[PDB]
RNA sequence: UAGCUAGUAGGUGGGGUAACGGCUCACCUAGGCGACGAUCCCUAGCUGGUCUGAGAGGAUGACCAGCCACACUGGAACUG
RNA sequence: ACCCGCAGAAGAAGCACCGGCUAACUCCGUGCCAGCAGCCGCGGUAAUACGGAGGGUGCAAGCGUUAAUCGGAAUUACUGGGCGUAAAGCGCACGCAGGCGGUUUGUUAAGUCAGAUGUGAAAUCCCCGGGCUCAACCUGGGAACUGCAUCUGAUACUGGC
RNA sequence: GUACGGCCGCAAGGUUAAAACUCAAAUGAAUUGACGGGGGCCCGCACAAGCGGUGGAGCAUGUGGUUUAAUUCGAUGCAAC
RNA sequence: ACUAUGGUUUUUAUU
């Protein structure tokens, strides 16, 4: 599933932007995110002891627009040769397929960008790949259909990738709409909207 | 800087002659130092007041332990007043884990890298109290460079 | 009443290593001094001596350095009702390799070390840190 | 147990609810039904509630109460019965399926429809 | 269920089968089996497998591959 | 199968949950009635518990309810239970058949430990090469299945003599 | 220790000893109230005892019952009238 | 040496 209702309800909601529904009229203000303090108190009466960790939950799934059961097997994998699910956890779903046509522009969300991979349209080696959950590694190159290469949406998605923070570990080129995998993103580097002590016990807690 | 944990705090109630009145018990760890525990019981009227009366008997007592690389050297079991603890390493990075009344022993400390768990009772007065009999019963070299002559 | 010498051995040794002595001692047997000449090989006690025309009594001392007691663990492990063996890949590592264990074996009574450097297994007597 | 006591016999065993299979290990069967009556329920209350009588073909004989809005049944009037134990309705331990046969369904909701049985109006 | 049994337990002589044994007969012998549960009664495809949990452990063996039995209910076996 | 075109947002979203534990909650109506409930318990004039309504929470071609099995369960306890009372130690004496038994020597090899040759069907786990993106599946090569037998050492402990 | 069979006793009895049904319980310890026809030291006018009363008559001023058209609604043991 | 009986349910604070 996606949710396919309202979005901005939901980053106001968690007081952090989600990317949901980003570009033009969502880049530089009037997307009222922490804008609402209410007529008396914090509105937090009350509310739920261990609301830390799980809207932190729900904001590292609905940011990635990845499903529970997914993310908990994410977590699982995320432990072997040593990889630790401090820092390889984070680093598998920035190098997922929908966030890598994203972060290579083609995409202005990771919705716009996930709709290119499960309508046919991308390729990973020269073969074409439909699954958004596609891990890619050091060496892959990855581009757009014929039949896609010339849409609206995916050439104003690369005007709103080139202000965005420049992904130094891939290469691209837009004119063909290909790009290369060189080295898996670092922590050094890969940062996010969750605190430091929050989704590292994930799950049974 | 001095190591310092709150455990949790809970309404520990007064029976009064027309009903009741409120009073919290605080469960602390202070000792002298890293490595250096102190446990610290405190009841009182109001929470903060409660946490700061344990925190200056945590100041009192305390046990030197052997802990001589920051980490379980070995797996090791603790027991104390029906509560039983186990612990065993493992690796560092997300490695804690573990219930907050074994945890809070385990960073004043430094521990950071366990699986630990608790059997028998639950109680969590007495679970802190385990826990410190574990780190008693947790050792350090290499005892052939003492045992063995030279 | 009395079925295994060794089932009052250790007991003496973890009770007044408790008591804080020196010396402690037991009735005699073939072994009882085998256990004490490996436990003096490997460090444990400093020294054994045994003597008596009606009743031969060993004497072992303990150590404890400066005060702290230098035996961390001291454990039995199987009981002749319930014996233990172990092959000569499934010797343990007592303490998790802190510690050492004892084992009779064919060629008479040795460390684990022993036992898998001469490649074999069998039934275990000791367990200590 | 001690060792020797333990080779010669185990310690026994126990079985906490799959211990009778009155309802043939299912969650639901079917019953013609062969009385209808109303029980009084624990502590003085209002609650009085229908039950149905059923006979199974297996020896077994057992009571399900009616609940869905209404009540139409009679004798031989043939009613699926459900696991389910009313805990202040005494003796009754089964409970009626309104999807199927002469148990008629409830009234249509937005909420709670997957209870009982909802049909769809031409509309 | 504490005792059970009469080819049950051992010998002698025939016959039988491709071959064995009490296997099947006829006669001499009284032994044989029991608390490691004999005797009797209820239930029953078995294992590769399956689910569960960190595992131990537990609940269980459709299909699956192999093996043993059955052909409405029952007897005899014959052909090859 | 796959390729090319005609096609237009067009044909495509559920179900459960929101007093405390327990995520999200307020207002209406009912007024111990009706309708609820995993436990504490709901409903008589503010019902966060029923029915609705407006807003939230959860998962999604699924969502939910049950009679039950595994987990939580170390509360069946081997890894790993308990017997003064909370629940179990016999009111007592002796003792056959069972369990258990100091120590010096040799010897037997049932049992242990060590080494081999056979075997432990194929699927299949796990490593790993192909084939469809991942994988279910078809597999190509490996591994394990501590076992069991048959040969042969060690000669220490237990039984035996 | 309720039911069935077996064993043993002259008998009362001695032995083995469930299942269904049903509830969030049974139970050991320690802690603080309160209560007693319980304890110790003791105080109250409370008991006692030296007196005055209200209870009986007629009249007045409030509370129930009775009643009509209203005969108002509460207060109402110590703590009302 | 006056004392047997006594139907139902019952109040404060939590993130």
């Amino acid at each position: 599933a996606r949710y396919l209702g309202p979005k901005l309800k939901l980053s106001r909601r968690e007081g952090t932007d989600l990317f949901l529904k980003s570009g033009v009229r969502a880049i530089d203000t009037k997307c009222k995110i922490e804008q609402a303090p209410g007529q008396h108190g914090a509105r937090k009466p009350r509310l739920s002891d261990y609301g830390v960790q799980l809207r932190e939950k729900q904001k590292v799934r609905r940011i990635y627009g990845v499903l529970e059961r997914q993310f908990r097997n994410y977590y699982k994998e995320a432990a072997r040769l040593k990889g630790n699910t401090g820092e390889n956890l984070l680093a598998l779903l920035e190098g997922r397929l929908d966030n890598v046509v994203y972060r290579m522009g083609f995409g202005a969300t990771r919705a716009e960008a996930r709709q290119l991979v499960s309508h046919k349209a991308i390729m990973v080696n020269g073969r074409v790949v439909n699954i958004a959950s596609y891990q890619v590694s050091p060496n892959d190159v990855v581009s757009i259909r014929e039949k896609a290469k010339k849409q609206s949406r995916v050439k104003a998605a690369l005007e709103l990738a080139e202000q965005r923070e420049k992904p130094t570990w891939l290469e691209v080129d837009a004119g063909k709409m290909e790009g290369t995998f060189k080295r898996k993103p670092e922590r050094s580097d890969l940062s996010a909207d969750i605190n430091e002590h929050l989704i590292v016990e994930l799950y049974s807690k | 800087e001095l190591q310092e944990k709150l455990i949790a705090v809970n309404r520990v109630s007064k029976t009064v002659k027309g009903g009741r009145i409120f009073s919290f018990t605080a469960l602390t760890v202070v000792g002298d130092g890293n490595g250096r525990v102190g446990f610290g019981y405190g009841k009182a009227r109001e929470v903060p007041a409660a946490i700061q009366k344990a925190m200056e008997k945590a100041r009192r007592n305390m046990i030197n332990v052997a802990l001589n690389n920051g980490t379980l050297q070995h797996p090791v079991k603790g027991v104390h007043t029906g509560s039983r603890v186990f612990m065993q390493p493992a690796s560092e990075g997300t490695g804690i884990i573990a219930g907050g009344a074994m945890r809070a022993v385990l960073e004043v400390a430094g521990v950071h890298n366990v699986l630990a768990k608790a059997y028998g009772s639950t109680n969590p007065i007495n679970v802190v109290r385990a826990t410190i009999d574990g780190l008693e019963n947790m050792n350090s070299p290499e005892m052939v460079a003492a045992k063995r002559g030279k | 009443s009395m079925q295994d010498p060794i089932a009052d051995m250790l007991t003496r040794i973890r009770n007044g290593q408790a008591a804080n002595k020196a010396a402690v001692t037991m009735p005699s047997s073939k072994l009882k001094v085998a256990i004490a000449n490996v436990l003096k090989e490997e460090g444990f006690i400093e020294d054994f001596k045994v003597e008596g025309d009606t009743k031969p009594e060993l004497e072992l001392t303990l150590k404890y350095f400066q005060g702290k007691a230098v035996v961390e663990s001291i454990q039995r492990v199987s009981r002749p009702g319930l014996r233990i063996y172990k092959r000569k890949d499934e010797l343990p590592k007592v303490m998790a390799g802190l510690g050492i264990a004892v084992v009779s074996t064919s060629k008479g009574v040795m460390t684990d070390r022993a036992a898998r450097q001469a490649g074999l297994g069998g039934e275990i007597i000791c367990y200590v840190a | 147990a001690t060792v020797n006591q333990l080779v010669r016999k185990p310690r026994a065993r126990k079985v906490a609810k799959s211990n009778v299979p009155a309802l043939e290990a299912c969650p639901q069967k079917r019953g013609v039904c062969t009385r209808v009556y109303t029980t009084t329920p624990k502590k003085p209350n209002s609650a009085l509630r229908k039950v149905c009588r059923v006979r199974l073909t297996n020896g077994f004989e057992v009571t399900s109460y009616i609940g869905g809005e209404g009540h139409n049944l009679q004798e031989h009037s043939v009613i699926l019965i459900r696991g389910g134990r009313v805990k202040d309705l005494p003796g009754v331990r089964y409970h009626t399926v309104r999807g199927a046969l002469d148990c008629s369904g409830v009234k249509d909701r937005k909420q709670a429809r997957s209870k009982y049985g909802v049909k769809r109006p031409k509309a």
